[PDB]
RNA sequence: ACUGCAGGGGAGACUGGAAUUCCUGGUGUAGCGGUGGAAUGCGCAGAUAUCAGGAGGAACACCGGUGGCGAAGGCGGGUCUCUGGGCAGUAACUGACGCUGAGGAGCGAAAGCGUGGGGAGCGAACAGGAUUAGAUACCCUGGUAGUCCACGCCGUAAACGGUGGGUACUAGGUGUGGGUUUCCUUCCUUGGGAUCCGUGCCGUAGCUAACGCAUUAAGUACCCCGCCUGGGGAGUACGGCC
């Protein structure tokens, strides 16, 4: 337990899950990855509502240490990143660096095949 | 469609190849 | 006789310490081979778009040598083996 | 670099042999040649410990310079490349400018008149021998001693090489051919390059006699011995053993390394 | 390199005179030069089979030209052969 | 549209300020049609940018 | 031949990096991962996540397109050595030396095969779970061979424009690539126009069973080569070559 002058949010969403966690700009963990702690299974945990709950619980973890400003590094296409953004705003912490860090690898690895409906 | 013209040959070669994979050995090799 | 533009990168500290020596030490070798040195111009030091494992800032060395390609390939070899040589680029001057 | 023998006799179908193209027609210097003799696999007590070293063929050996000391800014010229019976590699004869004939394992296609540098201020052009501390990472070397002045012990055979994976405060990260990673004292000497004779693995020895010429005896299977002589022996119906693979004296084919060996502070990654 | 220098020196030796580019002899001589340099290239790398195709075409030209010569003269034919050597 | 009467001095990699106008904020390559360029100059640029990027005059991804 | 121009044309050598996987360490924890839904599985021995650092293999985003080059298959991460081909203008040279081309020789994706290396990710086979009446298939997990490299073999495919090659000629227009050159000669436009190649579209005639083609003809017309002559049995058998 320590005071946080400033944090570093990382958010990654998917089409079956999303995570929200706050790291230290130094490079360690402040706030445990909050999604999944809601009792959701399967495609349920990917939903925006889950994103809201994860954001809220992240804020609770955030104030268990004490922070008011956390930069935002979001990636991972999913069910709506902005739901988490707005819920964190509802928690009311300074956004700071809102800009995404969405990976865009140059064309290397051959992808897998889930192309069978 | 015009594909019909191709299918008969598709099947024919298939049974040929299948028939020989069934014998790539002394079953056929001896002869 | 193969006008080439040659660019070399390094920590500016060593550049100021060895402005000429660290360059002449091989440019003279090229001359021994029978080459032609045009420039040693440096655009001071500059920040890199990204850190090359270290040294976020380096230098902008431009040489410009009209030597034989064999001598040049030997030059590049020597330099690339020299730990003070980073991201040497060598470009031709025509089609 | 291998000619294949033509099928004529039944014993020589796929048999092959190196062309010896790199070999100059030259005999060894008597000042360096030293004798030796076969001992089979017999020790000082007259008992056989290694069961396949008997027989062979009359052979000499050469005083190879590994503790390279004459290197204080002194160059050397390659004169001849000679065949070395005791090694899969081939050797090169170096003449020092001050007058001295020494043999050393040749790395690449060295030839008569190739100037070799040595010491500390030499470049790392193949053939030079200088300490790891002065060699940049990301290259291959050979003939590496494990101790300052202790003599080259790693990577001496054909195709052997050690890749440098960076340096420590006073140690150096070496990648051996097996894939193991080891930290060694940076003051150790090393010969740059690799042994460019990488064809022995592609030589199929043919008829048995070539291995009997070399010095390898038959390796009798354990199963066919009788029980008192080997654990897997005996039986009626050409069985295998009745328990599992062991040596003739009862030792599982497991890890024999002494776990408390005084090298675990240097070994950091094990091979597969 | 197949440069103007090479071309002119060949024309000065095998060629008839300075302004001679229609000469079968001159053209052949230069093609055999291309053969020399390019063949030497093929002695190494042994995979640019596109430039190899180029070689084969040049060989075709050379053969056709000497055939024409076979219909035009035998003295120039033999003289040229004496210079070159048909396998 | 561009490079009309300016066929005297080349660009190469010694004008990152100019090339910045030929790349995105991230530094991604603009199409010929963005500037009305000629293809010869477009490819000259494509090579120039890559070289400058390899010498970290410009980034691969100006994030 | 000369002069200029474009070009991912090819080989070889060197080589950068985003990123993925793995690993060391730190942080911090009970879920991750996955779907149509769900499971198998992964994770409590600290997974995933996240910071830094390290290894290694593969492919090389943006440019990049309707575009370029190549006989074609095919070829676009960079630098560099070597090296092929093509186009315009010039018209210096020869003076029919042209075209085609059975048989023949050579190049020839991917898959596959030999020998040997390499082997990140992916991924036949395979295994397991799910689905289904059943599912040796789809779906998911994990995963061999292989993909990659050195040197060799087989010589196939929509190796397709389902259009052999060359040659000459015949409504136009619109776009595009390369280069040359005129009027506007700066009206700046580097436009319009002429000309040679290549490229994509629409379109007159003509042709075509129709669909459609149409100055890149599937039109007019010559030369050469090649192939068929109902579908199956069959591009298989016997034979012979590789």
């Amino acid at each position: 337990k320590k005071n946080v002058p400033h944090g570093a949010a990382h958010i990654k969403s998917t089409f079956n899950n999303t995570i929200v966690t706050i790291t230290d700009p130094q490079g360690n963990v402040i706030a445990w990855a909050s999604s999944g702690h809601v009792g959701f299974k399967g495609s349920r945990k990917s939903t925006p509502f889950a994103a809201q709950l994860a954001a809220e619980n992240a804020a609770r973890k955030a104030q268990d240490h004490g922070v008011r400003k956390v930069d935002v590094f979001v990636k991972g296409p999913g069910s709506g990143r902005e739901t988490a953004i707005r819920s964190l705003q509802a928690a009311g912490l300074e956004v700071g660096a809102i800009s995404d860090v969405t990976p865009q690898p140059h064309n290397g690895v051959r992808p897998p095949k889930r192309r069978r409906v | 469609g015009s594909v019909i013209k191709k299918r008969r040959k598709r099947m024919s070669k298939k049974k040929h190849r299948k028939l020989l994979r069934r014998t790539r050995v002394q079953r056929r090799k001896l002869g | 006789m193969r006008p080439y533009e040659i660019m070399v990168i390094l920590d500016p500290t060593l550049d100021e310490r060895t402005v000429a020596p660290s360059l002449e030490t091989f440019l003279n070798v090229v001359r021994k081979d029978g080459g032609k040195v045009e420039k040693v111009d440096i655009w001071g030091k500059r920040r890199l778009a990204y850190e090359i494992a270290k040294h976020a800032e380096g230098i902008y060395v431009v040489i410009d040598v009209k030597a034989a390609p064999a001598t040049v390939s030997e030059l590049d070899r020597q330099l690339s083996l020299n730990e003070s040589v980073l991201r040497t680029k060598v470009m031709r001057t025509d089609k | 670099a291998i000619r294949k023998y033509k099928p004529t006799t039944p014993g020589r179908r796929g048999a092959s042999v190196s062309d010896f193209a790199e070999i100059t027609r030259s005999t060894p210097e008597k000042s360096l040649v030293r004798p030796l003799h076969g001992r089979g696999g017999r020790n000082a007590h007259g008992r056989i410990t290694t069961r396949h070293k008997g027989g062979g063929h009359k052979r000499a050996y050469r005083m190879i310079d590994f503790r390279r000391n004459d290197k204080d800014g002194v160059n050397a010229k390659v004169a001849h490349i000679e065949y070395d019976p005791n090694r899969t590699a081939r050797i090169a004869l170096l003449h020092y400018l001050d007058g001295e004939k020494r043999y050393i394992i040749a790395p690449n296609g060295l030839s008569q008149g190739d100037v070799v540098e040595s010491g500390a201020n030499a470049d790392i052009k193949p053939g030079n021998n200088l300490p790891l501390r002065n060699i940049p990472a990301g290259t291959l070397i050979h003939a590496v001693e494990l101790r300052p002045g202790g003599g080259a012990k790693l990577a001496r055979s054909a195709g052997s090489s050690i890749q440098l994976l960076g340096k420590e405060a006073s140690y150096a990260s070496l990648r051996m051919p097996s894939g193991e990673i080891r930290r060694v004292d940076v003051r150790c000497r090393a010969t740059v390059g690799e042994v460019g004779n990488a064809e022995q693995a592609n030589i199929n020895w043919g008829k048995a006699g070539r291995m009997r010429w070399k010095g390898k005896r038959p390796s009798v299977r354990g199963v066919v011995m009788n029980p008192v002589d080997h654990p897997h022996g005996g039986g009626e119906g050409k069985t295998s053993g009745g328990r599992h693979p062991v040596s003739p004296w009862g030792k599982p084919e497991g890890r024999t390394r002494n776990a408390n060996k005084s090298s675990n502070k240097f070994i950091v990654r094990r091979r597969r | 390199a197949l440069t103007a220098e090479q071309k002119k020196e060949i024309l000065r030796s095998y060629g008839l005179h300075e302004t001679d580019t229609g000469s079968p002899e001159a053209q052949i001589a230069l093609l055999t030069k291309r053969i020399a340099d390019l063949t030497e290239h093929l002695k190494v790398h042994k995979h640019d089979h596109h430039s190899r195709r180029g070689l084969l075409l040049l060989v075709g030209r050379r053969r056709r030209l000497i055939k024409y010569i076979s219909q035009i003269d035998v003295e120039r034919y033999r003289s040229l052969i004496e210079r070159l050597g048909l396998r | 549209c561009v490079f009309c009467a300016k066929k005297d001095q080349a660009i190469d990699y010694k004008d990152t300020a100019l090339l910045r106008t030929y790349i995105s904020e991230r530094g991604k390559i603009r199409a010929r049609r963005v500037t009305g360029n000629c293809v010869q100059h477009q490819r000259d640029i494509a090579l120039a940018v890559k070289n400058a990027r390899e010498v970290a005059l410009l980034p691969f991804t100006s994030s």
